[PDB]
């Protein structure tokens, strides 16, 4: 019957294309040192939301563990999983991984957003440098790349420590923080201005609204304490790393948001977002986390691809029912071999149980003609 | 019956506890292998060491010698540990086959010691499957029925004359006075005598 | 950062080995003509557990869908999704699908049993021959015969059908049917046969349980009422032509069970089990399924193969950190187009961070030597 | 069929006796001033568990809301609730609260123990005075006293406050303060003597296990450092001013135990336990709780515990002769049920009877019709 | 401090109040020949839910015995609790039986229900008369006229049998039967007219919905083959009898519906609801339910009485502070002797903490006056 | 080990078992009674033999550690056997499971508590009689928990009832009939049938 709003079979072609990609995606990870780690769908909820955010408390469907009478959960998200596995493997020096697995939401995220995503990504931790980060998105684009996609993927670049340095330096209460946040997510430029005319280094959070787009010149925007400080300055020369590297290494355009606060609220510094054409909801969410240990990574819904990825046409093929049938043994055999060597090619050969029996999409007939066995198109 | 029932385990613990109990005024009146003993007011229950604990937290006997190893398992929550005697050593140990390495699964144990076991690979954060065994536990790797064991270990003699080797020490093993804990608030006159002769054989 | 009982990580080679198999073995079952389906991990219980027995309801967590207020479940199994999506796309005709998927159960199903399987299997639809139950066996074979396994599958054939007419034409009650079935479960000969000299064809249900193994000759066993039914005498038939095709095709050692009803009480005909070396829980499960269309499928854990599969140990390579920080653009480019070459290639190279940074399990460092870039093993 | 370990039916006159037991007590805890309140079975987790140990956390049962999605609980302990309560209806200033309902646990905590206490208690929020400490033992004794039960009540008072206060001064480890406690618990008095003499005041740790009892000269005997911590000094004056108050208002045996740390972990100051003649398992459980501040102190009892140490007179079970009464013209009928109507009143058992063989479970009387009159007549 | 829908606090003098109606309404019953029962909240599901619908199951919450591993449940309904105690202690003779507890439901009836009723009610075992239903109802009134209540309760009557000799003798598919059951609860009558043209008998199941309320005349409009059926005859006599009681006894508006099977089906023939005023849920539900054992009886959530009750103003009295505590200790026990002699009389005491210390609610001051202490209304 | 291990209890099912293995072709090759031996050899190269304490031949064969073993129904029962098959009564080792009281002291009117090691067929057989009942586990010898009141009755194995008069306790009332049984792994039943059946045939013979 009817299924549930956001939950979706993926179906024949589609799921063939989605299994295709899951392995070459992870296939490629794999080969640029990240290891594969395959977590449960389930554990308790004291290691599933061990510091976690009420937004993925709240995402994360509760169940009984009949065992034990105690709390588990279905993850929402794998990233927490990692930091679990990273911790008792990982140990002190740089670890590598990546995963694919199926997650659930009670609650879709964006206008008929899916509640069942197959997300994929990769986590480095142990490294402080921007240069983890460099790597990261090296492996992301290399995956897009092998995708041979005709839709465009759209990076956007934040940095959460930006506006906290300017919250910590101007000191500003609990609730004036909200304010800022709102109107920051809302773009009021307006009742921003007016609100930013009374807080203290007030220009400079009105700053980050009108002129953050434009990186090369923020700094030289900032008021003279904003400027000089150490935490803001890292920020945004790693913004201006990233932006560098990402148009001359991979010809992608960038744009740039010191006022993006939208993703897993576990972020702490630099944030990307990848948008595929003109979609509301990133294909690619990544960013810093903590592990105290140094973390950065991306994850991605391998269905959100299905829709902008191809692959070439497949070979189906039926067996002819009454040649087959008038073959002696030797005969059998010698076809058996023909079609399992299309097989190995990746042709689909169906092996008839009756004179009806098709294949949907049927492409192709091996049939009998003069004491051989060949293709013929339908 | 107005005094103290003693709960003893056979063997070990029997013959390390008499000296302890000959200097506290109460020897046996014949050889075991309910008796009555010298002192008019205490006499001793002989039970299988695992029901030591039983006895003692449900007042059948007042108080008792048994293993840190059976208190651990058995759980000595309704129980008094007033003592630690210093008598019957030895250590709980995980052990393996010689030289076999570790699976790649969940590691299976088969033990008498299932809750100690539990205990311990959790203190060690590792998940294992545990088989509880009554008897005999050097055959369980031999066949392939647990990966390890946990069991006592003395001198290690029964692990390496069976092709087992001891790997992690668990924790020390030692016989302890247990006493009811309403034995000890009603006849408490009856007991410290027996507790300050056993105070003092420790030295 | 304990886990629930029957719940683990698969880590690093382990889950490269899972991912490697799931994937062979789904592009096989997709080229012998069955089509992939990946249905979602959650549904409404209406369409989820339509016509399910107590065994699958119980097995299947249950959540609130907080759109709609209704009842959803975690699926246990895939098969009742095939169901739905045959009964949709199917049509009258012969139709062939595969999946592989997590499904999650409450309690695990044997002695230390996992609750999180990877569950990989095939449905043939639409065909009421003996023939679609051989193909299906054939496939599973050629996918067995393909990982190249040390350990060997016992198989197991029962039929639900033999009990079943026994206990119409018997007229047995509902708690009857439930005692004979327990006794059955633990092969209880004594007890069973105290209590079956006071039942209605009493004899013939004591037969099932002593002389059930030796199929060859049970005909000859039962009461003349059961030998002159129809649905009992084919039953009996269907096990002898599936016993002679796994043994002469497959040279494969066949038990009979004509009481086995332990596997998902929605079977109605023909069932198997297939045992690897002398595991409790069997790796596969099978049989015939009718929720007015004919079906029968099997399914295995993809998890319980990893024990019994090995690969080819992996290629793992660290570039010399300092020396690729000496090289200009030009050559940093040249590395860069060799590292991607060795990736297509499978090896796994690592692009260092830090002079430490160390992958795990290190194979070969490409190293420069005389203006040129070259493995050496460790 | 069987039952769960810790679940029993109470039956008949038990069920007769709880049902008094219940309401009587509960009537005298409002006549006290104590406002009844009758929280729910179930509350979301949130609420319920809100500043729980992990003791209370592990005895609740959980179970999933089905139209939120969200955690809820079978409470283990109403006081939990009275607090949510109290903090929307209670104000600022002095609140009383009484209760009475079951809860459920997930183990036993005894041999053999219930896992569903009828749990009745008070508490009063908003008093920092011992003196409210004192009015609870007031109404507790009341009650106690009320009951005419053989049984006699022994009191066990503690002070978290001591030992805690002990820990700081002397800069315990975590490890070390469980070592200590586990020493306590058990009355280790030997390797509790070994581990404190080379522990920093370790010589205060021995004492209040060995002299603690002794609540009158235990100030006398702690060291200097100990002596002129004022919550320390504060602590033992309470615990003489309750023994003092227990003993001359109420001629009550108290003993003194300042290493009991054994309540819910809620407890925040004086503890005091109520065992029943030699039993293991307290009937009452009670002490400070300020800690959502707003000031708290209360008790708890299992009023189930209490129906083994409690009778009621005999009860008057009564058959109306069945052949009788349907000789019986409409007038007459009338008047009987009149005098049937007078006799329940009184509290008598009277069965109209259905059928001749309609017979009552453990009949006393027959109100039987001899001389064209109704009276009873002992079987 | 927010709660779950359909769970609400008691607090204050709507306690006190459910509490003397408990009280009350228990010691009528023990009065009447009931033998009070006080089963557990909990049992083994195998217990608790023995012969249940499943409505029954439904509504009650499972939780896991951490002793056994087994299924409990927090009973939705005493009724079946009462059954099992009958069965060990009832013997063969008359039993009568009462009960108060608390039950607790997964999700509520009606339109805004308690899932946390009070559950009070009596069950008369071993009486195949209808005098046990009429001595029910007298009891049931007897105790509703103590209330005083201003409000006026109308009673429902119903009746299983009919339906279901009706399902019977028509051979009806469980299907059907759900169709009928659903159509009925929204008393739809088109659509009922529609299904009902194409049913055996179903002119028969078409007059159960259009002239049950009729019950004067309802047999004399049934099928020849219905009108023969003596369980359907006897089933519409017991309801003319009821009915004829409960106007001429009791000065009750009786309605009459023989579609009703709302109830809990573990009902077995005639069925009462008893509604308050224009209030969608019933206050008391009743009916004959069976073991070989004759069973009926009723019950009724006590917080529904609440807002239809009302007590005598409560007396609450404050001792002043300032002149208690000028007292010698003579004085001190000459007064606590009369503030007992106040307690036994019903009035509420406070024995005050502070100055400020003030009972919620004051209506009087005790006051010491020229050596003497006076009750002073405020 | 690609044959049969056989699960075996030592005492007197050990010597009550020999005869019936010597007539399915399987001789021990040597007394174990003083061996400190735990898998042992027979003149049947497929069969090898464990000697175990009773209540871990069930736990071994379910497990699959040995392919069949024989044990009581006292101890399958406690176990629970769900896990095996129970094709065989050996009608060997014969006594009965039954309460016991102290001799001619009646029941008292309190909670029954049970002392035992057959917790679960104790909790079971109190169950079916309606009676609810406090149960404590006993590993070791139960004559001595009902005379110094740990237990109102035990239950436990009775065949004489000489161990319990001897004790100053009598025989109340018949739970069910004991006898050794053989057990078999599911999948040994399945996997190795060509092995087994011999040998069961061989047992069949020798008890009919
Ligand atoms: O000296 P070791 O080789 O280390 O062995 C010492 C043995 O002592 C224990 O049993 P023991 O026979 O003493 O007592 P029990 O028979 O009552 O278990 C334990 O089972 C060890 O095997
Ligand atoms: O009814 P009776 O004739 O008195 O014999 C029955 C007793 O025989 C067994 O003793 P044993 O210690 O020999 O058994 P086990 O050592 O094999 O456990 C068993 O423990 C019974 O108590
Ligand atoms: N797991 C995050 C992305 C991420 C991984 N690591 C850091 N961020 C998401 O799904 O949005
Ligand atoms: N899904 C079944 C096997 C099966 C597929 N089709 C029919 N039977 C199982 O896992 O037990
Ligand atoms: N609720 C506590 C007693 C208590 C009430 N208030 C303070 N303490 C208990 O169950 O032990
Ligand atoms: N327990 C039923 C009413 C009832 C009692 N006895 C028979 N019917 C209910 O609450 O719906």
């Amino acid at each position: 019957g009817m299924l549930p709003d956001g939950v979706a079979d993926v179906l024949f072609e589609d799921a063939h294309k989605q299994e295709v990609l899951r392995h070459q995606l992870t296939q490629q990870l794999i080969t640029h040192g990240y290891q594969l780690v395959s977590p449960p769908m389930i554990e308790f909820t004291e290691s599933l939301l061990s510091g976690a955010s009420e937004d993925l408390k709240r995402q994360t469907f509760k169940i009984i563990d009949q065992l034990t009478g105690r709390l588990m959960g279905i993850r929402a998200d794998i990233t927490p999983q990692i930091l679990r596995i990273d911790a008792h493997h990982g140990g002190d020096g740089i670890a590598r991984y990546c995963y694919a697995g199926d997650v659930i939401h009670t609650l879709p995220s964006g206008l008929f957003g899916s509640r069942t995503p197959l997300q994929l990504g990769a986590e480095i931790f142990g490294c402080e440098s921007i240069a983890a980060d460099i790597e990261l998105i090296d492996v992301l684009f290399s995956m897009i790349n092998s995708l041979d996609m005709s839709a465009v993927l759209h990076v956007d670049l934040g940095h959460v420590t930006i506006f906290k340095r300017l919250a910590e330096l101007a000191a500003l209460s609990a609730s004036d923080t909200e304010q800022l946040m709102q109107l920051y997510a809302n773009k009021n430029l307006p009742e921003l201005k007016q609100v930013c005319q009374v807080l203290p280094m007030g220009s400079d959070f009105y700053t980050l609204a009108r002129f953050g787009h434009d990186i090369a010149n923020l700094l030289g925007r900032l008021s003279e304490n904003a400027q000089q400080d150490t935490k803001i300055v890292t920020a945004i020369d790693e913004l201006q790393r990233l932006k560098a590297h990402l148009q001359v290494q991979w010809q992608c355009a960038v744009s740039i948001d010191v006022t993006e606060l939208s993703g897993y609220h576990y972020h702490t510094g630099i944030v990307f977002n990848g948008y595929i054409n003109s979609e509301t909801q990133p294909l690619v969410r990544g960013g810093r986390f903590d592990g105290p240990r140094q973390a950065t990574g991306f994850s991605m819904d391998v269905s959100r691809l299905l829709a902008h990825t191809q692959l070439d046409a497949p070979f189906i093929v039926l067996i002819d029912y009454d040649a087959f049938n008038n073959l002696d043994s030797a005969q059998r055999q010698l076809l058996l071999q023909q079609v399992a060597s299309l097989r190995q090619q990746g042709y689909r050969v169906t092996m008839p149980l009756t004179a009806e029996d098709m294949p949907v999409g049927l492409t192709h007939r091996l049939s009998l003609a003069d004491n051989q066995w060949r293709l013929h198109a339908v | 019956f107005l005094g103290l029932t003693l709960a003893l385990s056979k063997g070990r613990i029997l013959e390390e506890t008499m000296p302890l109990l000959r200097a506290a005024g109460v020897e046996l009146l014949e050889d075991p292998e309910i008796f009555p003993t010298s002192n008019p007011n205490v006499r001793v229950l002989i039970l299988r060491a695992s029901d030591v604990p039983t006895y003692v937290e449900h007042g059948a006997a007042d108080f008792g010698v048994a293993g840190k190893d059976v208190l651990l398992e058995h759980g000595a929550n309704h129980v008094y540990e007033l003592l630690d005697l210093k008598i019957a050593q030895c250590k709980l140990m995980t052990a393996g086959v010689k030289d076999a390495p570790l699976p790649n699964r969940r590691l299976r144990i088969a033990t008498k010691y299932v809750n100690v076991a539990r205990a311990y690979f959790a203190s060690q954060g590792q998940q294992v499957d545990v088989i509880k065994l009554y008897g005999s536990m050097e055959l369980a790797p031999l066949v392939g029925l647990g990966d390890l064991i946990v069991d006592v270990v003395d001198t290690g003699n029964t692990l390496r004359a069976n092709g087992l080797e001891a790997r992690d020490h668990i924790c020390d093993v030692s016989s302890r006075l247990i006493v009811n804990q309403v034995s000890y608030k009603r006849k408490f006159a009856l007991l410290e005598p027996i507790l300050d002769s056993f105070k003092n054989s420790i030295n």
